[PDB]
RNA sequence: ACCAUAAACGAUGCCGACCGGCGAUGCGGCGGCGUUAUUCCCAUGACCCGCCGGGCAGCUUCCGGGAAACCAAAGUCUUUGGGUUCCGGGGGGAGUAUGGUUGCAAAGCUGAAACUUAAAGGAAUUGACGGAAGGGCACCACC
RNA sequence: UUAAAGUUGCUGCAGUUAAAAAGCUCGUAGUUGGAUCU
């Protein structure tokens, strides 16, 4: 119930939310220490521009951009 | 094909025993290698850590055997450690193998915060120590991985410990003398008391006591 | 010398614990009953088994022999007794005092068959240390 | 050993021990209680006694000391006190 | 063994400080008879007049002559 | 013998026992045997507690009877005094006897013909049969032992306190542990006396 | 042992030693289960239950087996007192 | 000669308690002694206790559940921030899910995690696990 | 009178607590059958059976240590904190030079650097050796 | 130059045989000091 854990283990929260990397049903501070190099991977905008039918490889999307 | 000479592989073949954890409750020595091959089996890897020459001189000459050092286990599951000498390498490795699976322990595995999800790291802060090595193993977070040197990270990775803080004494150089510490502390795990460990034991039969009249047809 | 090797008395050790009704104190018997119950070649090999068989059955009449089996050995003692009486069945039964007190513990000291001795006098019982 | 009383030890077992190593410590000493046989006065006296006492009014003495017990002279009868 | 008192901080520091003076890597580098003997005088690297070349001779268990300069 | 008027030591069991010395122990006393002594009397010699021999013996019975197939005890003796006694007790009982020397490595050596893998063991000296006690810490094996005042209780976890140099107290206490392991079980009665005279199991030497 | 959610995520529960609470492990050899057979009281014939008893081997190889089993079969009363 | 006479009783409870024994006598009993006993009690970890008066300096026979894994002492005793207790249970206890660390603090002797609950600091005594 | 130095060696600071057994021995104290001597009697002395307390030692052990030899301390150490003193930091140069100080002096205390070097060193194990001592054997040895 | 170096060690080293405990006792400063008062 620490006023810094509470205000800053929320505002730390919000950005992975808001960044895609975490799950909004998976707020709690403990999941933080569950993530993955693949999970920023995933949210460049080359793999987006792949993943969305853009390009049909991930160097044809880095060469699109 | 395996004709089982002891009580429990007879006991193990004919399908009255359904786990490795009731003869680890029961502590009774495994002398048979086919019963940890009945068990495990099919996700059992083994890595072999250093081929060791050994010379011993003698009145023709110095006869030169090799020493293998086996390393296996079960990914989540159980470890093993095995050491052979021979004087031909690949019966030394075989031989390794066998000794290893033969010497496999479960180990214990904890949480290092909250208890949300699965165990990954060790209960509590375990030390091994053979032969003027000291390996301690301390509990780490969700998720840094094994923080060790290489020859414990291949035995810890094996036991299936996810992430662990380990610290180092002594010559390390040695290999067999840094494996065989860590498997000390990695064997240590569930002779450790803890708190949730205080319940009293309710005592069950023994393998040798439920199926004695089926041991005694044989 | 004739020092037989450990072939004639392991054979011969293995004869005596399977066939001891068989073999008796005659060399020349126990000559022909190996040749029929064994299959033993050439003949050298037949002779000196059953020459360390019939010294053995002499041996295992006087009393223990440390090479076979003593289930089979002290049988046979047995086969070849009872008293009449038996050897706790006493009359009188001599004790000490200190005995005593631990039968009037043990609330038996009211036994009839007990004749309570007196020890000796002299506590002397370690021997001259030097 | 490894399941031993140490609250309620036996009453020959605290008495043969040390008289400082005991559960609660205890002296091995007492006061006796000395009769003069050719007088009529009945004296206390230390078991562990130090300088030879005389019994006032025959001027006689009761205990030379020793090293660890008073020794009373001969025929002088003693009860222990209490 | 060592003092472990809560008033011990006098001794536990100049202990320390004088048992550093023990060991070759603190000797070497805060004497000071080292960096005068050191002819760069502490720098990287030193500007010469070559003077002579020479052959100076490889140590016992192997063999060949190494080209040095004198400078 | 948990203060049963049924199983409490008789008048005949004691005569035996004073008949056979089984209360005389030896000159020595070790320390994890003093709890069953009475007291040393002069000549040097210890007295055993007969009320405790009993109540150890008939904790041995329980233990022996807890096993379902009898021949999973095994019973041991390798000094010729205990050898036939140890012969019929596992006649009577149905138990697994070794006598004479005990093979280093009956316990623990699966590939050879003379392995065994008992449940229990009963040895009737600690101290001669100090090979199959160091064993039975490699198995996971209890023990029974008939202890004198000298024995060590090293991996005896059943120590039943008589007298065991003299040759009719070995045979008293195999006897009447035989006839407590039957009693104990569906056979024979506690009314009668045993039909088998406890002579048959003294060693009489040449 | 049990996580939050309250599942139980060990692989087993090993047995401790009845005399002096250690953790029986699993390569712990010479450590015994032993059970006690339990007779009908007036009968003095074996009923069918039994009293198990479980000791490590530390205490074995100290020689505090024998006292261990004895004081906890004085408990269960079946050695009776005295 | 005796300095520190809870390094004493500590040390004596962490070796009967691996020896197997039952009980431990340990001697001169004091008040921090019994305070310190009484916060290991109440976690489970030793039992009942007799203080045997002595008109002198007490005694104390303390039974043994054979739970304790280390009972230490902490000397000197450092003052001990609240800032600073998360050092001290890194280094002392463990793990993060058992184990305690005994403070002397102005509110009583009490344990490190009722410290932080009356948000209290003060002087270690030592740990116990 | 100075000198104050040694394998000055347990090659092992001091004080304190806890942690296994066993039998001797030395001193003091407390008890206990029975032998002797002071003619009896106590009282003592010499023995004998114990107990207690410090001591000099020894044997033993899966207490636990340790690289091991070994150690009941050289244990209670990564589960690391009882109090405190001196002192070590790869091998040599070197306990050398210089300075200071004590001593008549020899010597004492204190005491470097430049430079050189990848090992030096400790336990343990297998072999190798003899002009070390003990055993067994052969007419390709002797009698 | 820092980490690696628990090879400067407060956390946290070592001193029988590897480098190492003063010939012995006294003794100032320093350091450390038995229970006990709601």
């Amino acid at each position: 119930k620490d006023p810094r854990r509470l205000f800053e283990g929320n505002a730390l929260l919000r950005r992975l939310v808001r960044i895609g990397v975490l799950d909004e049903g998976k707020m709690k501070l403990d999941y933080i220490l569950g993530l993955k190099i693949e999970d920023f991977l995933e949210r460049r905008l080359q793999t987006q521009v792949f993943k969305l039918g853009l390009a049909k490889s991930i160097h044809h999307a880095r060469v699109l951009i | 094909e395996w004709m089982p000479v002891t009580k429990l592989g007879r006991l193990v073949k004919d399908m009255k025993i359904k786990s490795l954890e009731e003869i680890y409750l029961f502590s009774l020595p495994i002398k048979e290698s086919e019963i940890i091959d009945f068990f495990l089996g099919a996700s059992l890897k083994d890595e072999v850590l250093k081929i060791m020459p050994v010379q011993k001189q003698t009145r023709a000459g110095q006869r030169t055997r090799f020493k293998a050092f086996v390393a296996i286990g079960d990914y989540n599951g159980h470890v093993g450690l095995g050491v052979k000498c021979s004087k031909e390498v690949a019966t030394a490795i075989r031989g390794a193998i066998i000794l290893a699976k033969l010497s496999i322990v479960p180990v214990r595995r904890g949480y290092w915060g909250n208890k949300i999800g699965k165990p990954h790291t060790v209960p509590c802060k375990v030390t091994g120590r053979c032969g003027s090595v000291l390996v301690r193993l301390i509990p780490a977070p969700r998720g840094t991985g094994i923080v060790s040197a290489p020859v414990p990270k291949k035995l810890l990775m094996m036991a299936g410990i996810d992430d662990c803080y380990t610290s180092a004494r002594g010559c390390t150089a040695t290999l067999g003398n840094f494996a065989k510490a860590t498997f000390d502390a990695i064997s240590k795990t569930y002779s450790y008391l803890t708190p949730d460990l205080w319940k009293e034991t309710v005592f069950t039969k023994s393998p040798y006591q439920e199926f004695t009249d089926h041991l005694v047809k044989t | 010398g004739r020092v037989r090797t450990k072939t004639v008395k392991k054979a011969a050790r293995v004869i005596i614990e399977k066939y001891y009704t068989r073999l008796g104190n005659d060399f020349h018997t126990n000559k022909r009953v190996c040749e029929e119950i064994a299959i033993i070649p050439s003949k050298k090999l037949r002779n000196k088994i059953a020459g360390y068989v019939t010294h053995l059955m002499k041996r295992i009449q006087r009393g223990p022999v440390r090479g076979i089996s003593i289930k089979l050995q002290e049988e046979e003692r047995e086969r070849r007794y009872v008293p009449e009486v038996s050897a706790l069945d006493q009359e009188i039964i001599e004790v000490d005092p200190d005995t005593k007190e631990m039968l009037k513990l043990l609330d038996f000291g009211s036994l009839s068959n007990l004749q309570v001795t007196q020890p000796t006098v002299g506590m002397n019982f370690k021997t001259p240390r030097g | 050993p490894l399941a031993k009383d140490l609250l309620h030890p036996s009453p020959e077992e605290e008495k043969r021990k040390h008289k400082k190593k005991r559960l609660v410590q205890s002296p091995n000493s007492y006061f006796m209680d000395v009769k003069c046989p050719g007088c009529y006065k009945i004296t206390t006296v230390f078991s562990h006694a130090q300088t030879v006492v005389l019994c006032v009014g025959c001027s006689t003495v009761l205990c030379q000391p020793t090293g660890g017990k008073a020794r009373l002279t001969e025929g002088c009868s003693f009860r222990r006190k209490q | 063994g060592k003092c472990r008192g809560l008033r011990t901080a006098r001794k536990l520091r100049s202990h320390r400080r004088d048992q550093k003076w023990h060991d070759k890597q603190y000797k070497k580098a805060h004497l000071g008879t080292a960096l005068k003997a050191n002819p760069f005088g502490g720098a990287s690297h030193a500007k010469g007049i070559v003077l002579e070349k020479v052959g100076v001779e490889a140590k016992q268990p192997n063999s060949a002559i190494r080209k040095c300069v004198r400078v | 013998s948990g203060a049963l008027d049924v199983l409490q030591m008789k008048e005949e069991d004691v005569l035996k026992f004073l008949a056979a010395g089984t209360h005389l122990g030896g000159t020595n006393l070790d320390f994890q045997m003093e709890q069953y002594i009475y007291k040393r009397k002069s000549d040097g010699i210890y007295i055993i507690n007969l009320k405790r021999t009993w109540e150890k013996l008939l904790l041995a019975a329980r233990a022996i009877v807890a096993i379902e197939n009898p021949a999973d005890v095994s019973v041991i003796s390798s000094r010729n005094t205990g050898q036939r006694a140890v012969l019929k007790f596992a006649a009577a009982t149905g138990a697994t006897p070794i006598a004479g020397r005990f093979t280093p490595g009956t316990f623990t050596n699966q590939i050879q013909a003379a392995f065994r893998e008992p449940r229990l063991l009963v040895v009737t000296d600690p101290r001669a049969d100090h090979q199959p006690l160091t064993e039975a810490s490699y198995v996971n094996l209890p023990t029974i032992a008939l202890c004198n005042t000298d024995s060590p209780l090293r991996y005896v976890d059943i120590a039943i306190p008589c007298n065991n140099k003299g040759a009719h107290s070995v045979g008293l206490m195999w006897w009447m542990l035989a006839r407590e392991v039957l009693r104990m079980r569906g056979t024979i009665s506690r009314e009668h006396p045993w039909e088998v005279m406890p002579d048959l199991y003294f060693y009489r030497d040449p | 042992m049990q996580n939050d959610a309250g599942e139980f995520v060990d692989l087993y529960v090993p047995r401790k030693c009845s005399a002096s609470n250690r953790i029986i492990g699993a390569k712990d050899h010479a450590s015994i289960q032993m059970n006690v057979a339990e007779v009908d009281k007036v009968t003095g014939r074996f009923n069918g239950q039994f009293k198990t008893y479980a000791i490590c081997g530390a205490i074995r190889r100290m020689g505090e087996s024998d006292d261990s089993i004895l004081r906890l079969a004085k408990a269960d009363g079946i050695v009776s007192k005295n | 000669v005796r300095m520190n006479v809870l390094a004493d009783a500590l040390k004596s409870i962490n070796n009967a308690e691996k020896r197997g024994k039952r009980q431990v006598l340990i001697r001169p009993c004091s008040k921090v002694i019994v305070r310190f006993l009484t916060v290991m009690m109440k976690h489970g970890y030793i039992g009942e206790f007799e203080i045997i008066d002595d008109h002198r300096a007490g005694k104390i026979v303390v039974n043994l559940t054979g739970r304790l894994n280390k009972c230490g002492v902490i000397s000197p005793r450092f003052d001990v921030q609240l800032k600073d207790l998360e050092k001290w249970q890194n280094n002392l206890l463990p793990s993060r899910q058992f184990g305690f660390i005994v403070l002397t603090t102005s509110a009583g002797i009490m344990d490190h995690e009722e410290a932080r609950r009356k948000h209290t600091g003060g002087k270690i005594l030592g740990f116990f696990f």
